[PDB]
């Protein structure tokens, strides 16, 4: 079975989540539209940093390539929303 | 290619195999800082030559650090999954033509299905036009696939939209 | 392997054993113990190497196996029974090396050193 | 539905502690994740020592056995 | 014997004079109701082979073989049909019309007495294969690969009769039978090198040995798949057959002489089974497996020991059936996609998951699995080159691991792996391929329970 | 070098469509699937199992009898103890 | 085969090679990529039929010019099959030999 | 379905008190039985491996030469 899916709620609360337990930025400002960067300014070796851990969240895929340009919350969302099967 | 994802493919499947390396997490925590710090007093400086340089160093010095069985997450190609389900796949196309009595098995799905048939039926003649119009001579310089301005599909759609894994 | 006996007897092979005693023969000081009739020894089936003397225990312990044979323990004495005359007998060629080897040192160095002095 | 929750793990006396404390002498001012702090922080991090693993049923299984006797001894 | 022969003949009228559409329905029709007098051919019994008419006769081999002739058409002119299904009506009449008539002097071949009778008509059988695959054979460019062809036949083939006649005017009697209990011992020398040689690689061209093995790849890539199983499940077992006779002489000729040419076909088992591994374009893979088969074949001939024949014969009918039946498998996947290319689809466990079962089982029946026919041959053929020679198992087995690997290899990639999903054609299935495939491998599975029908004359 | 905007309306309306197919793809209206339009169950599979017994038993009933070799058997072990026996033992302990 | 040398790939092969590689590909992607409606067969591509034509030995039949070639082939089914050659007679007559004298100790041999 | 399995995120995967019971039963049951067996069995199960002293066996003494 392995039954629970990934929805749209789940996978929001969970990039949300970790972004949030992220130190070095503070969730004041933490928002699916929120800039991934220019809002932030962190490191672009830094998302690496960010995509790293979240794909050993989800454990799967992000080719290099793809995970280069990523950027926004709510994009990265989509990518695992759409890589993964999500929708109703 | 550029100098951008070349470095940052070097961190990223250095942290990879650091990952593999180590074990309880906290050991490869405190080393990929010790790291971190190793590119981290990098990237200050614009000096064109002597950068390439000392990363190619870096990726001797990487090739040391490669031990022959570096962990794979089990989706990507490796010893655990990459199509694990592969017979499950079939395509749409098939079903276009079963038993008109199993067409009958499940009455409404080819409903909503026609309504895709007729969907891209109609189409594919703004398509063909607005690809026809877009594309430089020869189409060379582009893979992507710019979108559609008027209300409508995007215009080669078909495979992508496509049976999903499992 | 007392005897040569021969092939004239028509027999190679087990009724011909290397003699009916299975190992050595012990002409030594006095000849071998007793005995398990070739017969019986065939009528209930003994692998060869098996099939040695102190038999008197094993052939029994055969018969405790389908003396009970819903019971798995049966007997655990005749089992050390036969665990005990062949320890005995291992032990006695154990005593057979002991017998050669001392006999080599005494006889090979006396003879040698004291065949040597003139 | 899964009701997450957030907000406590604090790095705190559990071995990224430690870890930060060593960092901290270098002079790095923290890495990151809280996360791993998740790894620790729990019903975990008591956990068990091997030999434990073949300490791990013998009160209650050599109880029975210092009862077993009790049968030809009574 | 003339009770099969009339039938036949009167079966192409049957074809010729009929309304349009019921061709196919009269011509099968008939043709299986001919296969069941196939079946009552067998009353052979005891020693002495039995004997019709004193034109023509049957020993065991001959009925085997026949039987599996007799049996084939009505499955082969099944299978022909949707290669076509348009055309005028004077095409279908001739394709069939020309099955039949190339049956006919099959027919006439493996009953033959006496060897004479047997060529003429050897050659008559040539002709409407040859027909047959030239006239239409899909032609990718033609090649020629029909008419030059039958100068590979008859380049060396011809002669043969000029040693026939020979051996006619010196001792009479070209009767196989009286051939037989006459036959005098022949020495070794330079004459009888000539004749020896003649007859010998005069029928070794037929059953290709290594050295002549390009014969079949091309003739056997541009025929249509009847023609197919006319060619690779008979017409191999024709030079095979008439070679399993006339070694009745030759007794001690055979030993120096045979010496090169067991030789080349132990080695060219190897080589040929090897290079069948690495192509693609499947149709031409279980040729090459064919002239493995064959080379097998060979050298169970020389060595003339009874085990030889034993497993010889069966392998002639084993190999029959799984070739034929594998090449019908190589066309209903080739109408689906046209290509014959090997590796250009993939997939058809999930498409076509029955016909999934007909690959696998017709694939294990050339794997040489140990209840089928074809383990059996294959098994006592090894068993006799073993009692020849304790050295050659290294070749033997060696060439066992090899057809495992590509008959095995065969069953995937085209079968396994993949949806190359740019189809979108191919239509399950049919019921016809069903019954096709069918109609090979349930006989060739029920041989496995009885099989001393299909052992050799010796037994 | 975050994307192309193109992309992103692209892979945005892409999007859309896996929405809209998917909730397609989802079918339970109207459970689609409409084909047409405690011993002597245990000892019924004892039958199951007893039938083999008849038949097999019976083959091998007539079987064994109607061909001279078959079910050749290791003949029993027999014991001194059964018929006679000679021993003449006692010791060690 | 191990990544290496990391090119600095210099100004025209970054233009060249760039600009042009990716200009036929992607020019023979969007080629086979159309992939409408109404194609009822296969999609045929001219690819692969190059591979299969001239992997059907298209310099088979014409000749083959001595060079190398004839030493490469000869020596090629020389050495070990003229060898094998050897052997099964060597082992052949010596098998006939100690069948016809002294003993093979074939005793009961019988199907053979 | 659901078996009232709770799919968890971060916490302790919750666990049927029957199960760890089981476990625990067994682990009683393998120790039981070994250390049960062990005060039935022996390590050194006969007479020990013999020594040389009676290597000696000082009358078997060359008897020509003295
Ligand atoms: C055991 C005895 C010793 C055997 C030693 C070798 C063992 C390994 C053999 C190779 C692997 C076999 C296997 O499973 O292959 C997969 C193959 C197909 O499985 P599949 O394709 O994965 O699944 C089927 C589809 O997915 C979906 O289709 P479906 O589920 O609707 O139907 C499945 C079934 C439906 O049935 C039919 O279609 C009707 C067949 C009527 C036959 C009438 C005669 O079969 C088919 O549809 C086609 C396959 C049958 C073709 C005809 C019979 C071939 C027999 C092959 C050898 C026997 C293997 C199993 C033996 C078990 C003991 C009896 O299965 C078989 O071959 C089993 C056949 C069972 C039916 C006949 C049973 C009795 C036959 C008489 C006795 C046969 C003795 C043969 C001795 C060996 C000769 C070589
Ligand atoms: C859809 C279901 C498909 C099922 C497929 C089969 C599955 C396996 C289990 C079959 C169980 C039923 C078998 C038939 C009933 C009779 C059995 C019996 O009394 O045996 C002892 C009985 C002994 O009595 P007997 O007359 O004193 O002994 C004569 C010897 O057995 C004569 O010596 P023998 O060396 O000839 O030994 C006979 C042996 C060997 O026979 C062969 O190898 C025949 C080879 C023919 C080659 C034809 C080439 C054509 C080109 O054949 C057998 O043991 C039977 C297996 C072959 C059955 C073929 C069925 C058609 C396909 O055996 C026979 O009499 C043999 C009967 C003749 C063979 C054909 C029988 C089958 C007819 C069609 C039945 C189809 C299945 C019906 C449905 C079953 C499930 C619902």
């Amino acid at each position: 079975s392995d039954a629970p899916p990934l929805t749209l709620e789940g996978i929001k609360d969970r990039v949300l989540y970790v972004l949030k337990l992220y130190d070095k930025i503070d969730p004041e400002k933490l928002s699916v539209n929120s800039h991934f960067m220019k809002d932030l300014g962190l490191d672009s070796l830094d998302q690496v940093e960010i995509i790293m851990a979240m794909e050993d969240e989800f454990g799967f895929e992000i080719p290099d390539i793809d995970a280069e340009k990523l950027m926004c919350p709510q994009e990265i969302v989509d990518y695992i929303a759409d890589k993964k099967d999500v929708y109703e | 290619l550029t100098h951008q994802q070349k470095v940052l493919q070097l961190y990223k499947r250095a942290l990879r195999h650091l990952e593999s390396r180590c074990v309880h997490r906290d050991k490869y925590r405190y080393f990929a800082c010790l790291l971190r710090a190793r590119f981290d007093e990098h990237k200050n400086e614009k000096d064109m030559v002597k950068a390439t340089q000392l990363l190619r160093e870096a990726e001797k010095e990487f090739w040391h650090g490669q031990h022959p069985q570096p962990y794979i997450f089990p989706e990507s190609p490796g010893g655990t999954s990459y199509e694990r389900y592969e017979c499950y796949k079939v395509p749409e196309w098939c079903l276009d033509d079963w038993h008109p009595s199993e067409k009958a098995m499940y009455p409404d799905y080819f409903a909503k299905r026609e309504q895709w048939k007729k969907l891209r039926r109609e189409s594919w003649e703004r398509e063909v036009k607005q690809l026809q119009e877009e594309t430089p001579v020869g189409g060379p310089r582009t893979e992507a696939l710019p979108p559609a301005r008027k209300q409508g599909d995007l215009p080669p759609l078909w495979w992508h939209i496509v049976t999903r894994p499992r | 392997a007392r005897r040569y006996l021969g092939d004239a007897s028509v027999e190679p092979e087990p009724l011909r054993m290397p003699t009916f005693p299975p190992d050595y023969g012990f002409p030594e000081r006095k000849e071998r113990e007793m005995v398990a009739t070739q017969q019986e020894m065939n009528d209930a089936q003994l692998v060869l190497q098996q099939r040695d003397y102190c038999a008197h225990y094993l052939i029994r312990f055969l018969k405790c196996k389908r003396d009970s044979f819903p019971n798995f323990l049966a007997c655990k004495h005749e089992q050390h029974d036969w665990d005990y005359c062949e320890h005995l007998d291992y032990v006695k060629r154990m005593k057979e090396f002991e017998r050669e080897r001392r006999l080599l040192q005494r006889k090979k160095r006396r003879e040698q050193r004291e065949a040597d002095m003139a | 539905m899964e009701l997450p929750d957030y907000k406590q793990w604090k790095i705190e006396g559990t071995p990224l502690e430690t870890v930060q404390e060593k960092l901290a002498a270098r002079g790095l001012r923290d890495p990151w994740g809280r996360n791993e702090a998740w790894r620790y922080m729990g019903g975990f991090a008591n956990n068990v020592s091997f030999v434990g693993a073949l300490l791990k049923g013998f009160k209650w299984g050599f109880a029975a056995f210092v009862v077993a006797v009790g049968a030809e001894y009574y | 014997m003339l009770k099969y022969i009339i039938p036949t003949m009167m079966l192409m009228p049957l074809t010729w004079l009929s309304k349009n559409s019921m061709i196919w329905i009269n011509t099968t029709l008939h043709s299986l109701l001919i296969s069941l007098t196939s079946l009552l051919l067998l009353n052979q019994f005891g020693d002495n082979s039995l004997n019709f008419s004193l034109t023509f006769f049957s020993d065991s081999l001959s009925t085997p073989l026949l039987i599996l002739t007799m049996w084939l058409l009505p499955l082969m002119l099944m299978a022909s049909q949707h290669h076509l299904s348009k055309e005028n009506l004077a095409r279908k009449k001739l394709f069939i019309s020309m099955l039949i008539l190339l049956q006919l002097f099959l027919i006439m071949t493996f009953t033959a007495t006496e060897l004479i009778f047997f060529y003429i008509m050897f050659e008559a059988t040539l002709v409407p294969t040859l027909i047959i695959i030239t006239r239409w054979g899909n032609q990718t460019e033609r090649l020629n690969a029909g008419l030059y062809f039958l100068f590979y036949t008859l380049a060396g083939s011809l002669p043969l009769l000029v040693a026939l006649i020979y051996i006619q005017n010196t001792m009479g009697s070209l009767n196989f039978l009286i051939l037989q209990y006459w036959v005098q011992p022949m020495p070794n020398s330079w004459s009888n090198t000539f004749m020896w040689l003649a007859c010998m690689m005069a029928f070794m061209v037929k059953m290709p040995l290594y050295g002549l093995h390009l014969w079949l790849p091309k003739a056997h890539v541009e025929a249509p798949i009847a023609g197919s199983m006319v060619l690779a499940a008979i017409l191999l077992k024709l030079g095979g057959y008439g070679m399993m006779r006339i070694t009745l002489l030759l007794n001690p000729i055979t030993d120096f002489m045979a010496y090169p040419f067991i030789m080349l076909s132990l080695w060219g088992m190897i080589m040929t089974s090897s290079i069948c591994l690495r192509q693609t374009d499947l149709k031409s893979l279980i040729a090459y497996s064919s002239v493995s088969h064959m080379a097998l074949v060979i050298v169970a001939i020389l060595i003339q020991t009874p085990w030889s024949y034993m497993g010889a014969t069966a392998l002639m009918i084993a190999h029959g059936l799984t070739s034929s039946m594998l090449f019908c498998l190589a066309n209903s996947n080739y109408e689906r996609v046209h290509s014959r290319t090997m590796i250009l689809a993939r997939g058809l466990q999930t498409l076509l998951p029955l016909m999934a079962a007909w690959w696998l089982l017709a694939s294990l029946t050339n794997l040489a699995l140990p209840p089928s026919i074809n383990l059996i041959g294959e098994l006592f053929v090894v068993m006799s080159t073993f009692s020849w020679s304790n050295i050659t198992i290294i070749l033997m087995g060696l060439n066992m691991v090899i057809t495992a690997l590509y008959s095995l290899y065969m069953l995937i990639t085209t079968q396994r792996g993949k949806h190359t999903h740019h189809i979108n054609n191919i239509l399950p299935s049919f019921t016809r391929e069903n019954a096709l495939m069918s109609l090979h491998m349930l006989p060739l599975l029920l041989l496995s329970l009885n099989p001393k029908i299909i052992l050799g004359p010796l037994y | 070098s975050g994307y192309t905007p193109d992309e992103k309306l692209r892979l945005q309306q892409l999007r859309e469509l896996r929405r809209r197919w998917l909730k397609d793809q989802e079918l339970s209206p109207r459970e689609p699937v409409l084909p047409p339009r405690t011993y002597r169950h245990s000892i019924f599979a004892f039958t199951h199992v007893l039938i083999p017994v008849w038949i097999i038993h019976y083959y091998l009933k007539y079987h064994v009898t109607t061909k001279p070799y078959t079910i050749v058997e290791k003949k029993p072990r027999i014991f001194p103890g059964d018929t006679i026996l000679e021993t003449g033992e006692v010791i060690p302990p | 085969l191990d990544p290496a040398e990391y090119d600095i790939s210099s100004e025209t092969r970054k233009a060249q090679a760039e600009r042009l590689a990716i200009r036929s590909r992607l020019k023979r992607e969007y080629q086979l990529q159309y992939n409408d409606p109404s194609r009822r067969g296969v999609v045929e591509d001219p690819a692969l039929i190059r591979w299969t034509c001239a992997r059907s030995a298209n310099v088979y039949p014409n000749f083959r010019p001595n060079t190398k070639t004839s030493l490469l082939g000869a020596l090629f089914g020389i050495g070990p099959l003229i060898f094998w050659y050897y052997v099964f007679k060597t082992d052949r007559d010596r098998k006939e030999k100690l069948i016809q004298e002294g003993k093979l100790d074939r005793t009961f041999n019988i199907s053979y | 379905g659901g078996a009232h399995i709770e799919p968890r995120y971060r916490q302790f995967p919750q666990l049927t008190r029957s199960q760890v019971i089981q476990a625990e039963f067994f682990s009683a049951t393998m120790w039981f039985w070994i250390l049960w067996r062990f005060w039935h069995d022996s390590d050194a199960v006969l007479g020990h491996f013999p020594y040389p002293d009676p290597s000696q066996w000082t009358d078997e003494e060359l008897g020509i030469p003295p």
